[PDB]
């Protein structure tokens, strides 16, 4: 039903990547379009 | 890295590493950290043949 | 500079010159088709070039997802929405001139003020 | 003679071509005779490089940019001095001229090269003088079994050295 999806190693320059679930999703230990 | 936006070069973009070691990396950090320590590793294994085939 | 070619026969015309009335002739080698030369211009060797940096732009850049965004604004429509990306052009002494395309006046601009 | 009508016809012309005109003809005739005979004073016919002096006076005469030393010859600007000048740089005109100095301050700062600066601090002693100026830098050589080799150079002489 489509919620997954296989990418290659070939596609990837389409393609934008979040690191994390809501790393900038919605609009001292460490620091972190 | 496929991971930012176009044509950058910011610290975070070519990635100047940020953080100390203490409060952790992140994982682009991590992963140009692996890249420099592999060419190490890389040219030291090639260079000890090289200076033994000289030294003798 | 350009090629033209023979309209009865689409074939590469060649330069050759009247022996008398000293124009350039552009007869055809293939059929008896012969025309007179607009320039003395033939043939341009142009060993330096700087050129590449701004084309390839398809109407629909901003269609794509990758390229980033800013708020500098296009100087006809004022909109300040806007797609940047650098030159088109990959030499090693290419510079770090910048190009904007916008979508609502569809017009490429750039930072320079020299 | 050929070469002593030959400028001569050619002083001629470009005195009569100007706006300013010749009705002192005489005057600018003697004019052109007093500039051949300080022109052969160099070469009198008898030397290749005449040609090449007449050529940088007549196209600097028929430049335009600039009309104005047609006017200035006239007017004064004597021709004996104007074999000696050799001042085709540095005539006709001004706007060019300082061109030619931006081309050339800017040719010099080009072919200057590469001058990597080396940071310095205080945290170290030289060797030669012992002073703390040391042009420190820091890179790794060895194999993993141990950190960085702390390179150490002097700047206040040149004298490198290595810390352990
Ligand atoms: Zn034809
Ligand atoms: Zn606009
Ligand atoms: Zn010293």
């Amino acid at each position: 039903e489509g919620l997954v999806e296989y990418i290659d190693a070939e596609e990837e320059e389409s393609i934008l990547i979040a690191m994390q679930p809501e790393d900038l999703e919605p609009a001292a230990k460490r620091i972190r379009a | 890295l496929p991971h930012f936006s176009k044509d950058d070069y910011s610290p975070e973009s070519k990635g100047f590493v940020e953080n100390s070691y203490l409060r952790g990396l992140t994982p682009q950090e991590f992963f140009f950290h692996a890249m420099g320590g592999r060419e190490g590793l890389i040219d030291t294994a090639v260079k000890t043949a090289e200076t033994g085939y000289i030294q003798r | 500079t350009t090629f033209r070619f023979c309209r009865d026969c689409n074939n590469m015309l060649y330069p050759r010159e009247d022996k008398e009335n000293n124009r350039l002739l552009f007869e055809c080698r293939t059929c008896s088709y012969v025309e007179e030369a607009g320039s003395p211009l033939v043939y341009r060797h142009e060993l330096i070039t700087n050129i590449g940096e701004t084309a390839g732009v398809v109407q629909d850049i901003g269609s794509d997802p990758t390229l980033p965004r800013s708020d500098r604004e296009c100087p006809k429509c004022h909109s300040r929405e806007n797609v940047f990306f650098q030159s088109q052009q990959r030499r090693k002494d290419t510079s770090m001139v910048l190009f904007f395309v916008c979508l609502s006046c569809s017009h490429i601009f750039t930072s320079d003020q020299k | 003679h050929k070469l002593r009508d030959q400028v001569l016809k050619a002083l001629y012309d470009v005195l009569a071509k100007e706006s300013e005109h010749p009705p002192q003809s005489i005057l600018h005739t003697a004019k052109a005779i007093e500039s051949e005979m300080n022109k052969v004073n160099n070469c009198d016919t008898n030397e290749a490089a005449y040609k090449a002096r007449y050529r940088i006076i007549y196209s600097n005469v028929i430049s335009k940019n600039n009309p104005d030393l047609k006017h200035k010859i006239a007017n004064g600007d004597i021709t004996p001095e104007f074999l000696a000048t050799c001042d085709a740089k540095d005539l006709a005109p001004a706007p060019l001229k300082q061109k030619i100095e931006e081309i050339a301050k800017q040719n010099l700062y080009n072919a200057q090269g590469a001058t990597i600066e080396r940071s310095v601090t205080d945290r170290f002693t030289c060797g030669k003088c012992k002073e703390k100026k040391v042009s420190y830098y820091q890179l790794q050589t060895r194999s993993a079994d141990e950190p960085l080799t702390t390179f150490c150079t002097c700047e206040a002489c040149g004298n490198r050295w290595k810390f352990s």
